[PDB]
């Protein structure tokens, strides 16, 4: 009785999400470089947002605060390429702490 | 076999088409 | 001139773990400041040129 | 090789070409195995297999490589561009 | 067979 | 008389085993999963040689199947403790920027070696000019990520296949794997699987060394009485 | 000496004929060890081209039968105020719960989607599940 990979596939988070697009997620801030905060949500990229300026003191390394994803991962094919441009950082809007 | 093995369908999440402002009047 | 020292021994490994790097004084340096940088941050003039 | 002075360019290629070596199959080491008809860019080579004693019968550079490889009996005819590169 | 003029020592000899 | 011996007993003995260093124990595709080592790059994105190790897309972002990942990884991690056992020179190569202090750990902390850093032109096809004469290069290099910072494979991947050195390489969708001897389909991305990477190669070089140190002392004593 | 014709063959095949030959006084350290486990493919150097035409790649979209469900909810609904955890593995959100309940109900032996939906919803609200439509 050993989970198959389709099945761990079906059943986890993220398959039971579907489209990531405005969809509220929770992450976590793992690294700081000035005001911009590097959060990870549970995609294979992590999003990049401002320091918000109403309490940007709040926000620091650990923080667990709420996102609203806009794109797993930002790509583009440009003319004459042959292969999608990738910026590997995901798209999301940072809109406050998570308070338990 | 096994039933957890994706399945063949349309993409159901698939956004209608974009229509103009007078699409369907004369 | 201050000549280096051999950097591997008879059985020809080398003695750093930067020596592939060609520069593993400098990159050994690099690193140790990166490092310091690190735990600085997880823990939180004019005579000198 | 490439060098102003012939004696570099000899040197450099002799010294290269060792360190770019092929390993090829001979049929009872006198032969290829199989007929091999092939174009190389605008270069025709028609390789056929031969038996016991029939010789080189190629063009004089197949047949110094040939001699190279260890090859006895081949025939061979060069087509279109006769270039020594290709 | 062709014998290239074999270099010499190391000129340079750093 | 002695040294034929010494080497059947000590050199080919663990070839006669399937998994001498019993690395399938240190992962399962449960612990894969966990990592996101499946979270591959969108479908635009996919290299065509990456295609027989993908499962599928969803919403248009490739799944790399782990069914082939736990086989694959399986292979590399045995290479791998068979090449430490045996003494041999490891070096870890990657351009990730965001795991380069990571990497140059894990290599410093299992006696191994890492390149993190721009590679130069020549490093291993033009090493005896480099570094010296009587230059070792390196037995078996390990690709933490295969590509540079431009999206184009390593050029150490090339040279690597020149100088007829085995490479072991996590190739993610839009990598390159047809010169990768043990290639390992899986994310490269994400810091988890990363993280477990450096955990199970630093683990199995660890793991062959101290088997190494074990089998000689134990050849040693017999040998005295 | 050793052969850097990396686009012929393999590093084993260009290796094995090196020593086979002579070349190769000793063969290197990791010869042994590749011959006992091999890989699962020969690493063997091979040109990507692009596909013309009708060639188009095997990958196929990954879909479930619940992706009906999930499409259906998240248009009637909206994504739901409980912000998905995707750290949790055993994370389930507000339509997960749907699904499971739309499921459950399915195997009671509804035939209608619409009805079935329309019940799948009201048990829900019965059990304190805030389910503020769109509307
Ligand atoms: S979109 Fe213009 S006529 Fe319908
Ligand atoms: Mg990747």
């Amino acid at each position: 009785n050993v989970e198959s990979f389709a099945s761990m596939l079906r059943h986890s988070p993220l398959t039971q999400m579907g489209p990531a697009k405005d969809k509220l997620v929770i992450g976590r801030i793992f690294h700081i470089v000035e005001n911009d905060l590097y959060i990870d949500f549970g995609g294979k990229f992590h999003c990049v947002c401002r320091r918000p300026e109403v309490d940007g003191e709040k926000y620091q390394k650990g923080t667990r605060v709420r996102l609203r994803l806009l794109d797993l991962e930002l790509t583009s094919r440009f003319l004459g390429a042959t292969t999608d441009t990738t910026v590997l950082e995901a798209n999301a809007v940072l809109l406050g702490i998570q308070e338990s | 076999s096994n039933e957890d093995l994706p399945i063949s369908m349309e993409n159901p999440y698939k956004e209608p088409l974009k229509k103009c402002i007078l699409c369907g009047k004369h | 001139p201050r000549q280096r020292a051999i950097q591997w021994g008879e059985d020809g490994r080398p003695f750093h773990y930067l020596f592939y790097t060609g520069k593993q004084s400098y990159y050994s340096l690099m690193h140790d400041v990166y490092g310091m940088l690190l735990n600085l941050e997880k823990h939180q003039v004019i005579g000198s040129r | 090789g490439k060098a102003t002075d012939r004696m570099d360019a000899f040197r450099k290629a002799k010294n290269r070409a060792v360190h770019h070596l092929h390993y090829i199959e001979r049929y009872e080491d006198h032969t290829i195995f199989h007929d091999i008809s092939l174009r190389f860019k605008r270069t025709h080579i028609k390789m056929k297999k031969q038996p016991k004693g029939y010789g080189l019968r190629c063009h004089r550079a197949i047949i110094t490589i040939c001699r190279l490889i260890g090859i006895k009996d081949m025939y061979a005819k060069v087509s279109g561009s006769i270039n020594m590169l290709s | 067979a062709f014998v290239i003029p074999k270099k010499n020592v190391p000129t340079s000899k750093r | 008389e002695d040294s034929t011996d010494f080497n059947d007993k000590i050199l080919n003995e663990p070839l006669k085993h399937s998994d001498f260093f019993n690395v399938k124990e240190l992962f399962s595709v449960r612990s894969l999963f966990d990592a996101r080592v499946h979270l591959g790059h969108k479908a635009g994105c996919r290299h065509r040689f990456m295609e027989p190790y993908i499962f599928g897309s969803r919403l248009d972002h490739d799944i790399i199947d782990l069914e082939q990942t736990a086989t694959h990884l399986q292979l590399a991690l045995n290479f791998t403790a068979h090449m430490a056992y045996r003494k041999g020179i490891i070096l870890f190569i990657s351009r990730n920027r965001q795991f380069s202090y990571l990497i140059e750990n894990m290599a410093r902390d299992c006696g191994e070696y890492a390149h993190t850093r721009y590679f130069r032109g020549g490093m291993l096809t033009n090493a005896r000019l480099l570094f010296g004469p009587t230059v070792r290069l390196p037995d078996l290099i390990i690709f933490l990520h295969t590509l540079n910072n431009i999206f184009e494979p390593h050029v150490a991947v090339r040279d690597a296949a020149k100088m007829n050195i085995p490479t072991v390489g996590i190739v993610d969708t839009n990598c390159n794997p047809c010169l990768i001897t043990y290639p390992v389909p899986g994310n490269d991305d994400s810091p988890l699987a990363v993280h477990l990477y450096c955990r199970l190669f630093q683990t199995a070089i660890t793991r062959a060394k101290e088997k190494r140190q074990q089998v000689e002392a134990l050849y040693r004593l017999q040998g005295q009485k | 000496a050793g052969s850097r014709l990396e686009t012929v063959g393999s590093i084993f095949s260009r290796t094995r004929d090196l020593v086979r030959a002579g070349v190769l006084k000793e063969k290197p350290l990791w010869f042994d060890v590749y011959d006992a486990f091999p890989p699962l493919r020969e690493p063997v150097f091979q040109r990507p081209r692009v596909r013309y035409g009708k060639a188009k790649a095997p990958i196929q979209d990954i879909w479930y039968h619940e992706d009906r469900i999930r499409a259906k909810f998240y248009s009637v609904y909206g994504s739901g105020q409980r912000a998905f955890d995707l750290f949790n593995p055993n994370f389930k959100s507000t339509c997960q719960r749907f699904v499971e309940k739309y499921t459950e109900l399915q195997k009671l032996g509804e035939t209608d989607e619409e009805k079935l939906f329309v019940e799948t919803g009201k048990a829900l609200l019965a059990e304190g599940v805030i389910l503020r439509r769109v509307g």
